[PDB]
RNA sequence: GAGGGAAGCGGAUGGGGGCCGGCGCGCCCCGGCCGUAUGCGGAACGGCUCUUGCUGGUCCGCCGCUCGGCUCGGGGCGU
RNA sequence: GCGCCGAAAGGCGUGCCCCUCGGGGCACUGCGCCAACGGGCUCCCCAUCCGACCCGUCUUGAAACACGGACCAAGGAGUCUGACAUGCGUGCGAGUCGACGGGUUCUGAAACCUGGGAUGCGCAAGGAAGCUGACGAGCGGGAGGCCCUCACGG
RNA sequence: GGCGCGGCUGCUUCGGUGAGCCGUGCCAUCGGGUGCUCCAAGUGGGCCAUUUUUGGUAAGCAGAACUGGCGAUGCG
RNA sequence: GCGCUGAAGCGCGCGACCCACACCCGGCCAUCUGGGCGCCCCGAUGAGUAGGAGGGCGCGGCGGCCAUGCAA
RNA sequence: UAGCAUGCGACGCCGCCCGCCGCCCGCCCCCAGAGGCCCGUGCCAUUGGC
């Protein structure tokens, strides 16, 4: 469920990142995108300045390198 | 700490195991424990050597409480869905593939928990499928 | 060990958490309180926490007639904290003012006292702008009154002598 | 409650003198603590963890403590370790383990053709002249590179330098044999001569490292 | 599993035998891939305001201009 | 632990004072946070104890020479709703309370609107029956605000 | 709890007194072993020991008192 | 019980020992003291028939949500 | 009278035994009113003159 954003794991090009946040009645995005390690990072730090928390935006970092790995070999 | 919790439970027991008394000199009579329930019940009466009777302090330390012996903690998984938050816990977790899955279903789960890194009864369970040595 | 130790085993355990409120309103207002009871000064927010856990032998009614001599302005027109409802029941062109906090009014209530003065405040807007709860009148009852202590059972019951 | 009466008769005091060292050097050590350290790339976690520093320090010292002590108690130098007896000169084992006292594992190398290594409860050990810290613990049973005959010349400069002492001190000579017989063991006389030793200890040293890890052993 | 010389609520408690399921780090060289800053071109956002407006996003498409990094394997070293 | 020497342990800043010998106690910033080496369970037997069967019941007291069972699988006991009294909860709150009809879908159901049956328990009472029928007060303990004056406090 | 001030009252001579009441001011070895309300239980047949008993030759009797235990309490 | 006798009887003194689940100590389970952020922590008491009071397990068919199935 | 199952003796002793030994695989683990190998290599253990 949602809280009033939400950041669910998924994505299926070969190599893949997802970021989703929520925010507002009636605009109802969500995004997925990007490869690199690093720019994998980035836009979530910045998700962290304008939300909060350090620990569960960092976990849903490697679980995308996971599965970029994955869908490699 | 989780080390020696997990050892507290598994290597002291307890291991009476709670059968029901004199179980054994009738077999219809059940296995399941009963408490023994009338008054000139030697077990009733708690003494040692009639074998312990269930009560609350028997019980294990809640930071080994439903844990494998492995010490990994076990997530019965139905799909590849719950594969995901098992992903995340990886190192915590273990899965255990429930039973009624089917053959054709269980491949895709193993595979996928593999790159999960969740490596633990699905595999042995896997090659139980397979045949096996 | 002891025995009284033992008897220290037997004390109370009053502690509840009422089986059910089905209202999810009310729900989550009965924990509220000791979030906000150990982390203010409001002694009397802790208070209104156990009467509107444990039980209807406890939830009050209160009239308008029964705020209304008993308010009278010698407390000057503080705020009125009703743990259960206001009900309906008096005519006199009612209170002198009023800020009135309650879980439940009913709307013949909270028309009249609002057309008097003040406001019919819910509990939790009270929390909000008087988390301290002091200025505040616990006001009251009941289900201790008249009808019914243990006058029960068919035609009862009774002064005094026998039952 | 004589050793321990010591230590509180600050508190510190020492550990007064230590800050003073910081203090003397010129003004500092509340920056340093606050504005150092590292950080900020990583992978994945909480970083729970760990190690080295402060805590290993007073462990290590800790472990320490006993190490003289049961030398005080028991006599003696420490390992490395010398057939007396046997052959007159001839050759050198390092106490790697107890089984117990008395059941002991002496030591050496092995790689290409080897060396055995015993475990005995005896047949052949007195002391010397060298102390390290541990007390006698290490094994399985390695060593190797030069080693049968460079712990061995380490043995021959050892076993002249105890043979001319079992000349001057002995009873004589067959019973070295009877204290060499024994090998628990332990207390009644020791320390004799064989000076100095900086080479002995260092040999001793590469012996213990020899008889721990990384080498031959890894697959 | 055990047995033709040692005693019984048939269990408990201890021990052996018998049976069985399970089984990484730091550095360097080669190969591989991509890159931001800035100019372009497209786009969810945000603090907030709340008629409305101002500053602040991020990624992608993909060329130019500097100047670098990652990952799967292999080879050595140290842990 | 946070400079140096010293393998090691240990000392190396300075002031005070007692002893006035060896020495002693006493005083003087913040900050951070170990070594070595390479299994479960079933049945049996021996030891040991429960042990007095169990078990359940009856009983002051059960192994019981008190009662009941050959052994097992399956069956086998707080049900139904009324009244009267309650506990817990929720909607309105000096009234609340809705059948039956009709109106209307799906459905044999049922639902929803609505007149609102029915007129309880209430709203105040007494008593054979006439018939009659006010609501003001504090006192004490002891919730809490204010005045103050704030260490207390009245 | 004690005092004073002030009103009202009583019983018992158109007689003597306090007490009561109200109002107002003043001054004063333990340690939760704990109160009230609703609704429910087996009962509503005991035993023994110790102490004190009464009957009975006595009784592993009968029948009380005061208490601790068994019942419903393991373990040594 | 074997069974002792200037004791393995008896009495008067005495020394050292043994021996419970007690008491201590270590670690942990309920309730309560409470505390602090749906969760964590400090200490105490804590056998049990009749039995009250409260939390939970399992059965079978129904509904909404949510899956599993050619190997249930 | 009974009585080798007190875990006994003797006499008489025989489709392949068993008498005496090479080489290997399991169980318990002194007498005693104080006492119980000459020259050597070799850390060891092996191994050689005697």
């Amino acid at each position: 469920v949602t809280i009033q954003p939400s950041g669910v794991k998924d994505a299926a090009v070969v190599l893949s990142t997802t970021k989703t946040k929520k925010q507002n009645a009636p605009a109802k995005l969500y995004h997925k995108s990007v490869m690199r390690k690093e720019f994998r990072k980035m836009a979530k730090a910045v998700k962290n300045q304008v939300s909060d928390n350090y620990y569960r935006p960092d976990l849903t970092k490697p679980a995308l390198a996971r599965l970029s790995s994955v869908y490699r070999s | 700490m989780a080390v020696p919790l997990l050892t507290k439970k598994i290597v002291k027991k307890r291991v009476k195991q709670f059968k029901r008394p004199h179980s054994d000199r009738y077999i219809g009579l059940k296995t399941s424990w009963r408490r023994p329930k009338g008054i000139d019940s030697r077990v009733r009466r708690k003494f040692k050597g009639c074998t312990l009777m269930p009560n609350i302090g028997y019980g294990s330390d809640k930071k080994t409480r439903h844990y494998l012996p492995n010490k990994f903690k076990k997530f019965v998984v139905h799909n590849v869905s719950e594969l995901e938050l098992l992903m995340m816990h990886n190192r915590t977790y273990c899965a255990e593939i429930a039973h009624n899955v089917s053959t054709r279903k269980r491949k895709e789960i193993v595979e996928r928990a593999a790159q999960l890194d969740i490596v633990v009864t699905n595999k042995l369970a896997r090659l139980r499928s397979q045949e096996d040595e | 060990m002891g025995i009284d130790l033992v008897a220290g085993g037997r004390n109370k355990r009053t502690k509840r958490v009422a089986p059910k409120s089905d209202d999810v309103y009310l729900k989550l207002l009965v924990k509220l309180y000791r979030f906000l009871v150990r982390r203010t000064k409001s002694k009397f927010n802790a208070v209104i926490l156990k009467r509107l856990f444990m039980s209807k032998t406890n939830r009050p009614p209160l009239s308008m007639r029964r705020l209304s001599n008993f308010m009278k302005g010698k407390e000057e027109k503080n705020i009125a904290v009703v743990v259960g409802t206001i009900t309906d029941d008096m005519r006199i062109q009612e209170v002198p003012a009023m800020k009135v906090t309650a879980l439940r009014f009913t709307e013949t209530a909270r028309a009249r006292i609002i057309n008097a003065g003040g406001e019919c405040l819910t509990f939790d807007q009270l929390a909000l702008r008087a988390p301290t709860g002091e200025n505040t009148i616990l006001l009251r009852g009941p289900k201790n009154a008249r009808e019914a202590v243990r006058h029960f059972g068919k035609a009862p019951g009774v002064p005094h002598s026998h039952t | 409650m004589a050793p321990t009466s010591k230590m509180a008769l600050g508190i510190k005091r020492a550990s007064r003198s230590h800050t003073y060292h910081r203090r003397g050097l010129w003004a500092i050590k509340a920056k340093h603590g606050g504005a150092l350290p590292k950080a900020e790339k990583p992978a994945a976690i909480a970083e729970p963890k760990f190690y080295p520093a402060d805590d290993v320090k007073p462990r290590t010292v800790s472990t320490r403590k006993p190490h003289p002590t049961k030398l005080r108690s028991t006599i003696t130098p420490g390992t490395v370790l010398i057939l007396l007896a046997g052959r007159y000169m001839g050759k050198r084992v390092v106490f790697l383990k107890q089984l117990q006292s008395g059941l002991l594992l002496i030591t050496g190398p092995f790689k290409i053709n080897g060396v055995p290594i015993r475990r005995v409860n005896q047949a052949y050990v007195i002391a010397t002249s060298t102390k390290v810290d541990i007390s006698k613990v290490n094994v399985q049973k390695f060593d190797d590179k030069y080693f049968a005959r460079e712990k061995k010349t380490r043995a021959k400069k050892t076993e002249g330098e105890l043979f001319e002492s079992d000349k001057e001190a002995t009873k004589n000579l067959p019973d070295f044999k009877k204290d060499d017989q024994k090998v628990i063991d332990a207390e009644l006389i020791k320390a004799i001569d064989a000076v100095p030793d900086l080479k002995n200890y260092l040999g001793a040293r590469f012996s213990l490292r020899d008889g721990d890890k990384p080498h031959e052993m890894t697959f």
